[PDB]
RNA sequence: GUGGAGCCUGGGAGUGAGGGCGCGAGCGAUAACGUCCGCGUCCGAGCGCGGGAACAACCGAGACCGCCAGCUAAGGCCCCC
RNA sequence: CGCCUCCUAAAAGGUAACGGAGGCGCCCAAAGGUCCCCUCAGGCGGGACGGAAAUCCGCCGGAGAGCGCAAGGGUAGAAGG
RNA sequence: CGAUCAACGGAUAAAAGUUACCCCGGGGAUAACAGGCUGAUCUCCCCCGAGCGUCCACAGCGGCGGGGAGGUUUGGCACCUCGAUGUCGGCUCGUCGCAUCCUGGGGCUGAAGAAGGUCCCAAGGGUUGGGCUGUUCGCCCAUUAAAGCGGCACGCGAGCUG
RNA sequence: UCCCCCGUGCCCAUAGCGGCGUGGAACCACCCGUUCCCAUUCCGAACACGGAAGUGAAACGCGCCAGCGCCGAUGGUACUGGGCGGGCGACCGCCUGGGAGAGUAGGUCGGUGCGGGGGA
């Protein structure tokens, strides 16, 4: 955390001439704001990798504004194995729900939680086959709140 | 979750309006009876009466029939004769059944 | 209709005419029917008994 | 020529088609008497002007124009309303 | 304004309603043009047998 | 060998084949996968040889995901016989599988380990294949 | 929308062995110039014409007659051509 | 080999094969008419004999019960009792 | 009211077989031969490398599975032929393919030599006489460098046999 | 015209489950009785009648809460009418028009007609 991507805005282009073209149509919204977007395919590649939905990604729309986002959903084309779609959830101050990792002092590699943009942690901690405990059990650092009923496995 | 109460009043309410008339629907309180003429067509009520609003007392039975002649007396004013009565949740009976034999003295056709 | 399932007609009791054509399980019913039913010739309801077909 | 025995087929039977659907769409003219729709139970509810016979054929009682009513968890209803 | 329709692609093989179409718009020979009112009855025949028609638009 | 214990009825219709996979397309459970990219009815004895060589591979290590099982009978006429008098018995179970399914995944092991039995199992199966790794375009869905 | 359109009454039929192809299914073996239906097409009856080496049904195109005139379609433009 | 239900059947109807699965050749004197009333299965907790399951009580429960018998449709605002 | 007229639009009130002693009218609308299409089965060739091979995955092998080729098997289908395309085998007469039996040339070998094994190239020539059976095939005898496998309408009955 | 309640419709869960808060003057309910009408396969529980000491405990009405339920975009995709190609096939691709389902953001603890009682 964190990590920036050019993004530029769409409005008639075909997503098949933007594909075609390398680059990944796109979405970004909110509870205030709904853009078509489309950031560059290869550029997007080399972040998503390392910031894959847990970590935060700033938008720098040519505008000048630098929005920060969460990943929240990629379509596959389920034939060749590429990302066809992104939506960006603009993160601002008002409470939300992500998967925050989880790394062991092996089910789950991540965990649903409710948290303020402010609080994103990088790290969930956990202790020490077969044996294995719940989320019940668990850190929680400050801002976090497990997003799930207890009763799960980990 | 239906109760037998709400159950009653669907099953005789749906026979009646399906005949199309007027419907003379009888509400009965522990204290009170009220009466309104209905046009379910229209979704609106033509003409009504009731102790409460006639501010009588009294025999709850005997105040039942008053208020059917009353009720009529209003209906005929205004060209109303044919109806039918809905007896909703109440047994054709007693005091529901005063205030019917009520409206037709007072000359309601039903 | 079966040997136990009776095919039947019924006949009115006063003008002794047969009017109607029916049906019975004579061993569930072993009586024989009694059923008012209308009777075209006496132009009124009437008591009409089973009779064999 | 070797020819080898056949064992056969304990299917092979269908009942006839019955033909069943809506008869006079929403906006058709109608005369009492006139089929609406057949079916098999209560797919679809009399409305205002339409009966019901014994096997749920729904029917016109007056002359008029035909007109559906999808009424939710109430049922859908097929009216006619006089001319 | 009208629309000039030449038939250019025959319409044997191609289905009946598309063969029906160039009949109500009047086509009944190869190379042959018509206008007609630039009507959108008119005009979803047109678009119908466009494979077939080369549209020009008219004054 | 996989087969359904029971069934509603013992013979189904032929499938058609067309379009990519319906789901199953993302690695859910080990590190790596083999990838179908042709469709196929991908029979019981493919998926139980496909999945002996992987453990025979793994010298009983590791841990393997089947991701396809075989439900669909397959029916044919004992030899020699003429068309018609009724569809032919059912002699074994495919499984439809079509371009994108994820039919096996790997994991406990190494990258070597897994890449190698993955690609002999490719070897047991009627179509070409693809072994992918567990990205997070994966865990994302 | 004036078309070898449509509706009504009546006279005369012939047909009630189809076939190929495209798509959609069943049967077959995700076999057959295979079989059986559905929608469409063509041959049938266009074994008349151009293309496809030759070739009913693939592509192009619906031949009233004549012309030692012109433009195009599929397909072609090194020679046979 | 006639009849019914489902699928095949390509979201109107219809649609074939020695295609995939079942059923009918009865029954009911109420299991028919009408009026009035009532609401299931199952889960859990409670209760002598008493059990997985008899009958009883509480709570939850929209219909997964029931509707003589195949299947489908329908249905407690009843077609069920 | 009397129908398992159930072959259920129900020929009569009333009805089963056989024909190699067979006949006629028709059909290549439909089987048997051969061809054709197909290639499940058949023959042959590959991919994978689990195991065998004391040791050693690959000298020789190749679990479970996967991909093909050929068109000599049995068939599937029913497209020319039922106003006839003679149908097994043999004899005679050849000719062709090569997935080669021998002879010639090679590589590898768990090839000391000799002798083999396996694969590659190679169709020029060669590839015996008998016993049994109608036989094809096969088994047997005695040899051999070898005693190949298949196509030609299961090559060849206007050439013979029967 | 506005607020509350009662009755009766309409939309057919954005209207439900659950948690909580709240209301008795009026209205409603429970309630007090079971002589009378009428009623229980037994039971005044229900249905019904005669009442008015009490209580909003139950029910109901009105609010607040998004845990469950329910609704749900935009964007992208699948598929597809019509038009064209590709592959031996299994099957795939392009143009033009149409365009889901799932899921994401998000929304919802109802809205409204008619009559009656009350209130300002
Ligand atoms: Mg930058
Ligand atoms: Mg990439
Ligand atoms: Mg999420
Ligand atoms: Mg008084
Ligand atoms: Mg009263
Ligand atoms: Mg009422
Ligand atoms: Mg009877
Ligand atoms: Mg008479
Ligand atoms: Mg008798
Ligand atoms: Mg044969
Ligand atoms: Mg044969
Ligand atoms: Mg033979
Ligand atoms: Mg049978
Ligand atoms: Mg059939
Ligand atoms: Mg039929
Ligand atoms: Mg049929
Ligand atoms: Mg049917
Ligand atoms: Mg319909
Ligand atoms: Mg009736
Ligand atoms: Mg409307
Ligand atoms: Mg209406
Ligand atoms: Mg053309
Ligand atoms: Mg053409
Ligand atoms: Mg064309
Ligand atoms: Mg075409
Ligand atoms: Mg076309
Ligand atoms: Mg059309
Ligand atoms: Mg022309
Ligand atoms: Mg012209
Ligand atoms: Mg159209
Ligand atoms: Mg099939
Ligand atoms: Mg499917
Ligand atoms: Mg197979
Ligand atoms: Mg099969
Ligand atoms: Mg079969
Ligand atoms: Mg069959
Ligand atoms: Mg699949
Ligand atoms: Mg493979
Ligand atoms: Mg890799
Ligand atoms: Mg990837
Ligand atoms: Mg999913
Ligand atoms: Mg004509
Ligand atoms: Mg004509
Ligand atoms: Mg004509
Ligand atoms: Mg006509
Ligand atoms: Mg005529
Ligand atoms: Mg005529
Ligand atoms: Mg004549
Ligand atoms: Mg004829
Ligand atoms: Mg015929
Ligand atoms: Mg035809
Ligand atoms: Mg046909
Ligand atoms: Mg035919
Ligand atoms: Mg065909
Ligand atoms: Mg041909
Ligand atoms: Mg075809
Ligand atoms: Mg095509
Ligand atoms: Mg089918
Ligand atoms: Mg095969
Ligand atoms: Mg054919
Ligand atoms: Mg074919
Ligand atoms: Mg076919
Ligand atoms: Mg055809
Ligand atoms: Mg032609
Ligand atoms: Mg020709
Ligand atoms: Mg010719
Ligand atoms: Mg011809
Ligand atoms: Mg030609
Ligand atoms: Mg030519
Ligand atoms: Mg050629
Ligand atoms: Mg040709
Ligand atoms: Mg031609
Ligand atoms: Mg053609
Ligand atoms: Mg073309
Ligand atoms: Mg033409
Ligand atoms: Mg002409
Ligand atoms: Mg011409
Ligand atoms: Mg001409
Ligand atoms: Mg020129
Ligand atoms: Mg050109
Ligand atoms: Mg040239
Ligand atoms: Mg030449
Ligand atoms: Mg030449
Ligand atoms: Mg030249
Ligand atoms: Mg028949
Ligand atoms: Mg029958
Ligand atoms: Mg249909
Ligand atoms: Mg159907
Ligand atoms: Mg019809
Ligand atoms: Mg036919
Ligand atoms: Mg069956
Ligand atoms: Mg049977
Ligand atoms: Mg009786
Ligand atoms: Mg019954
Ligand atoms: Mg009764
Ligand atoms: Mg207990
Ligand atoms: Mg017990
Ligand atoms: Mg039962
Ligand atoms: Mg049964
Ligand atoms: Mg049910
Ligand atoms: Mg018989
Ligand atoms: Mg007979
Ligand atoms: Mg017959
Ligand atoms: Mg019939
Ligand atoms: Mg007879
Ligand atoms: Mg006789
Ligand atoms: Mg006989
Ligand atoms: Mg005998
Ligand atoms: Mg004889
Ligand atoms: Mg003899
Ligand atoms: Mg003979
Ligand atoms: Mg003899
Ligand atoms: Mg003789
Ligand atoms: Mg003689
Ligand atoms: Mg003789
Ligand atoms: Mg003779
Ligand atoms: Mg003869
Ligand atoms: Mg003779
Ligand atoms: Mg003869
Ligand atoms: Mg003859
Ligand atoms: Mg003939
Ligand atoms: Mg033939
Ligand atoms: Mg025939
Ligand atoms: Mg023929
Ligand atoms: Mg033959
Ligand atoms: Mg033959
Ligand atoms: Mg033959
Ligand atoms: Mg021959
Ligand atoms: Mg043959
Ligand atoms: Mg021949
Ligand atoms: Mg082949
Ligand atoms: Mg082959
Ligand atoms: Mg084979
Ligand atoms: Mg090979
Ligand atoms: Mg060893
Ligand atoms: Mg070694
Ligand atoms: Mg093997
Ligand atoms: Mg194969
Ligand atoms: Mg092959
Ligand atoms: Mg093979
Ligand atoms: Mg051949
Ligand atoms: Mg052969
Ligand atoms: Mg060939
Ligand atoms: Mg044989
Ligand atoms: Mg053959
Ligand atoms: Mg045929
Ligand atoms: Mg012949
Ligand atoms: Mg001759
Ligand atoms: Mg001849
Ligand atoms: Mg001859
Ligand atoms: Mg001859
Ligand atoms: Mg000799
Ligand atoms: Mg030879
Ligand atoms: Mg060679
Ligand atoms: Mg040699
Ligand atoms: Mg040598
Ligand atoms: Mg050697
Ligand atoms: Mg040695
Ligand atoms: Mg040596
Ligand atoms: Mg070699
Ligand atoms: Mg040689
Ligand atoms: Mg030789
Ligand atoms: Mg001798
Ligand atoms: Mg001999
Ligand atoms: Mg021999
Ligand atoms: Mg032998
Ligand atoms: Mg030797
Ligand atoms: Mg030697
Ligand atoms: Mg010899
Ligand atoms: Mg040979
Ligand atoms: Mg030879
Ligand atoms: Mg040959
Ligand atoms: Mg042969
Ligand atoms: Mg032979
Ligand atoms: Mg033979
Ligand atoms: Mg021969
Ligand atoms: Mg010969
Ligand atoms: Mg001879
Ligand atoms: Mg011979
Ligand atoms: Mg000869
Ligand atoms: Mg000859
Ligand atoms: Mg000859
Ligand atoms: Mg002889
Ligand atoms: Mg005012
Ligand atoms: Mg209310
Ligand atoms: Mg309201
Ligand atoms: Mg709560
Ligand atoms: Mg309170
Ligand atoms: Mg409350
Ligand atoms: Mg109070
Ligand atoms: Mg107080
Ligand atoms: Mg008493
Ligand atoms: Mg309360
Ligand atoms: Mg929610
Ligand atoms: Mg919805
Ligand atoms: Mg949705
Ligand atoms: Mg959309
Ligand atoms: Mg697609
Ligand atoms: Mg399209
Ligand atoms: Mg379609
Ligand atoms: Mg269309
Ligand atoms: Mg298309
Ligand atoms: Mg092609
Ligand atoms: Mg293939
Ligand atoms: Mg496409
Ligand atoms: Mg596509
Ligand atoms: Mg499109
Ligand atoms: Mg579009
Ligand atoms: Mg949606
Ligand atoms: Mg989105
Ligand atoms: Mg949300
Ligand atoms: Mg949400
Ligand atoms: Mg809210
Ligand atoms: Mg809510
Ligand atoms: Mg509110
Ligand atoms: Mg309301
Ligand atoms: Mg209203
Ligand atoms: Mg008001
Ligand atoms: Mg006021
Ligand atoms: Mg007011
Ligand atoms: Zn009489």
């Amino acid at each position: 955390m964190e990590y920036r991507l050019k993004a530029y805005y769409r409005e008639g282009e075909k997503p098949s001439a933007l594909r075609r073209a390398g680059k990944l149509p796109g979405v970004m919204y909110n509870r205030h704001l709904n853009r078509k977007v489309y950031v560059d395919l290869v550029e997007f590649d080399k972040v998503f990798r390392q910031a894959s939905i847990h970590h935060v990604i700033v938008l720098e729309l040519p505008d000048g504004q630098s929005l920060p986002t969460l990943v929240r959903q990629v379509n596959l084309d389920k034939r060749r194995r590429r990302p066809e779609h992104v939506d960006f959830f603009v993160l601002s101050d008002e409470p939300v729900e992500m998967y925050v990792p989880l790394r062991f002092v092996e089910i789950h590699r991540d965990i649903l939680v409710k948290v303020s943009p402010r609080n994103i942690p990088e790290f969930i901690e956990v202790d020490v086959i077969g044996d294995s405990l719940h989320a019940s059990d668990l850190k929680l650092p400050p801002g976090v709140e497990l997003a799930v009923s207890p009763e799960e496995t980990i | 979750r239906l109760t037998a109460y709400e159950r009653r009043k669907f099953r005789v309410r749906n026979r009646i309006k399906r005949t199309g008339r007027l419907r003379l629907s009888v509400f009965r309180s522990l204290k009170h009876i009220y009466a309104q003429i209905i046009d379910d067509e229209k979704g609106v009520t033509l003409v009504s009466a009731s102790s409460l609003a006639l501010k009588l007392k009294g025999n709850k039975t005997e105040v039942a029939r008053q208020v059917g002649r009353a009720l009529a007396e209003k209906a005929l004013a205004l060209g109303i004769k044919q109806v039918a009565f809905d007896r909703g949740p109440y047994k054709y009976h007693g005091r529901v059944k005063a205030l019917a034999e009520g409206a037709r003295e007072g000359g309601l056709e039903f | 209709a079966s040997e136990v399932r009776i095919k039947l007609l019924l006949e009115c009791t006063e003008c002794k005419r047969r009017n109607y054509a029916t049906e019975k399980n004579k061993r569930n019913t072993p009586n024989k029917l009694e059923l008012r039913k209308y009777c075209p010739w006496c132009r009124k309801h009437t008591v009409h008994r089973e009779v064999k077909i | 020529a070797h020819k080898k025995g056949l064992g056969s087929t304990r299917n092979g039977r269908d009942s006839q088609a019955k033909r069943l659907g809506v008869k006079r769409y929403e906006g058709q003219v109608v005369r009492a008497g006139n089929i609406l729709v057949r079916q098999r139970g209560t797919r679809f509810k009399p409305g205002k002007n339409v009966g019901m016979g014994r096997d749920f054929t729904l029917f016109a009682l007056v002359d008029g124009v035909v007109e559906f009513q999808d009424r939710g968890r109430l049922g859908r209803y097929v009216h006619v309303r006089p001319l | 304004p009208r629309l000039k329709v030449k038939l250019v692609k025959s319409p044997i093989g191609y289905p009946k309603d598309q063969k029906a179409a160039l009949k109500a718009l009047g086509l009944r020979r190869l190379q042959q043009e018509r206008v007609l009112e630039d009507t959108p009855a008119i005009r979803g025949n047109v678009e119908k047998v466009a494979h077939l028609v080369r549209v020009e638009v008219v004054e | 060998m996989l087969m359904p214990r029971r069934m509603k009825y013992r013979k189904q219709q032929r499938g058609r084949l067309k379009g990519a996979t319906k789901g199953g397309d993302y690695v859910a459970f080990g590190d790596y996968g083999l990838v179908a990219l042709e469709p196929a009815w991908i029979t019981a004895q493919q998926i139980e040889a496909a999945r002996v060589a992987m453990v025979r591979h793994f010298r009983r290590g590791g841990k393997i995901f089947i991701r396809i099982f075989p439900d669909k009978p397959y029916t044919k006429k004992p030899l020699e016989v003429r068309m018609g008098k009724g569809k032919g018995n059912v002699e074994g179970y495919v499984a439809v599988v079509k371009p994108g399914r994820v039919m096996f995944e790997v994991a406990g092991v190494t990258e070597e380990q897994a890449m190698e039995a993955l690609r002999i199992a490719g070897h047991k199966l009627p179509i070409k294949t693809k072994i992918v790794r567990r990205d997070a375009y994966d865990e994302a869905q």
